């Protein structure tokens, strides 16, 4: 998880629609 | 694009018709007109990829995740069909594993993307493509294997070299990734033009103490990829107004300052009682931010989620909160306790989204050695008082004290976002 920085490739999570 | 086999040639004036329906955008009349060119053909591999593609574009239509199921299934079926042209076998099965990472089946886009580096071992993007597939579900280990493989073969292709150094620069090897982010931007490569690779080439060159990261910053700003060289979140709405310090009369939560100033012993008090007989609940940050130096944080609320057990450690400060659902309900920010002990350096870093101002309430701040920098400008902390900045914009932190520096964190929205906004912005 993205939290205090950026340091994974995708921040989110997809769920479809 | 081969996508017709021998006997697909023979009803190439059936398939085509459909093919037109869907094309114009008679979605619902094409879907019936393959589906009994299936039900006629059964084995007709174009015929099935037909019936996918119109279940596709339906799914779009409906927004429906039911009916994207039933297209990734198609997908599949294609696949088992005889004499399936090589061509058509790549496509029905690279949109089967890009509709199954849009649904979140991490797991299963893998091993799709599997089968396909199995059944074109030659094929370098699709091993490129396996590689993403490892670092969406947090499996670096086996995206640098592939990636390996890769530059073993082509070690020009600018895709695997970002990559390779996004997955060095991850596992703390700095300067060995930077000639990989280096090398692989300036491949002009399609899809080396991220501002992910931006972000971490200036920021490896930052830590080393590369003075031209700042050059990367400014190109990354020219490409659209950051707001500005300061300003290098990435997961942005457009629009928001940006400056690096924010007063509380600006952010329009002025309720919410006074009681958090208003009541700073309370808060203090609750966090020190963890301190002192919890010290567990304070957990290391583990974002690799730290060029040295002990920082732990005990977190209460998390993508606008209340953790039950840490309430229970802070429960009149987590009653407190409850009232405020500017800071509750930020699913893009955190409500914790940080504490930070002498001999502590935080690298310059930017946070992942501007969609959320960041309050520092001081509750145990040494007199001297703390400071924090945003942007250009230096500030420091103070006992029973907010400070409010975006930390979108480059931070750095220093405790050089003689004792502990415990301040507490309150993520809140932009104030200008919208109410319909706050609610559909997907967490982070
Ligand atoms: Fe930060």
């Amino acid at each position: 998880k993205c939290k205090d920085g950026l340091g994974e490739y995708t921040c989110t999570s997809l769920e479809g629609f | 694009p081969k996508l017709l086999n021998k006997f697909d040639k023979t009803i190439k004036a059936e398939l085509d018709a459909a093919e037109k329906l869907r094309k114009r955008g008679k979605i619902e009349e094409a879907v019936n007109a393959f589906k009994e060119l299936v039900r006629k053909y059964p084995q007709s591999p174009r015929a099935r990829y037909g019936k996918a593609q119109c279940e596709d574009d339906l799914a779009e239509k409906r927004r429906s995740n039911e009916v994207l199921r039933g297209a990734i299934e198609t997908y599949q079926e294609v696949a088992s069909l005889p004499d399936v042209p090589a061509d058509l076998l790549k496509l029905s099965l690279k949109r089967r594993s890009d509709r199954q990472q849009f649904l979140g089946h991490m797991r299963g886009s893998l091993l799709t993307l599997q089968r396909l580096v199995q059944l074109f071992p030659n094929d370098t993007s699709l091993k490129n493509d396996l590689g993403v597939g490892y670092l969406l579900i947090g499996d670096n280990d086996n995206a640098k294997k592939v990636y390996e493989e890769v530059l073993s073969v082509t070690p020009n292709d600018g895709f695997a070299k970002v990559h390779y150094g996004f997955i060095l620069k991850a596992q703390n090897k700095i300067a060995e990734s930077i000639p990989y982010l280096k090398e692989g931007i300036e491949s002009g490569d399609p899809g080396t033009d991220d501002g992910r690779f931006y972000f971490h080439l200036g920021d490896a060159m930052q830590r080393v103490g590369n003075k031209e990261a700042y050059k990367w910053y400014e190109l990354g700003h020219k490409r659209g990829h950051f707001a500005s060289v300061w300003q290098r979140s990435l997961y942005n709405v457009n629009g928001l107004k940006a400056q690096p310090w924010w007063t509380p009369k600006e952010t329009g939560y002025t309720e919410l300052v006074k009681s958090l100033e208003r009541n700073w012993k309370l808060i203090r008090d609750e966090g020190l009682a963890v301190m002192d007989k919890a010290k567990g609940l304070f957990l290391p940050e583990d974002e690799n931010l730290r060029e040295k130096g002990d920082w732990s944080q005990f977190t209460l609320w998390q993508q606008g989620r209340r953790n039950e057990n840490a309430c229970k450690g802070a429960p009149k400060t987590c009653t407190l909160l409850e009232k405020f659902p500017e800071t509750t309900g930020c699913r893009r920010g955190q409500i914790k306790y940080s504490i930070m002990h002498p001999g502590t350096h935080v690298w310059p870093h930017t946070g992942p989204t501007n969609c959320r101002l960041r309050m520092h309430l001081g509750l145990v701040i040494p007199k001297e050695g703390c400071k924090i920098r945003c942007a250009n400008e230096t500030k420091t902390w103070e006992e029973g008082k907010v400070l409010i900045f975006d930390d979108s914009f480059e931070h750095e932190v220093w405790q050089d004290a003689s004792s502990f520096r415990l301040i507490f964190i309150v993520d809140v929205w932009h104030p200008e976002l919208t109410p319909q906004q706050r609610r559909s912005l997907p967490a982070i």
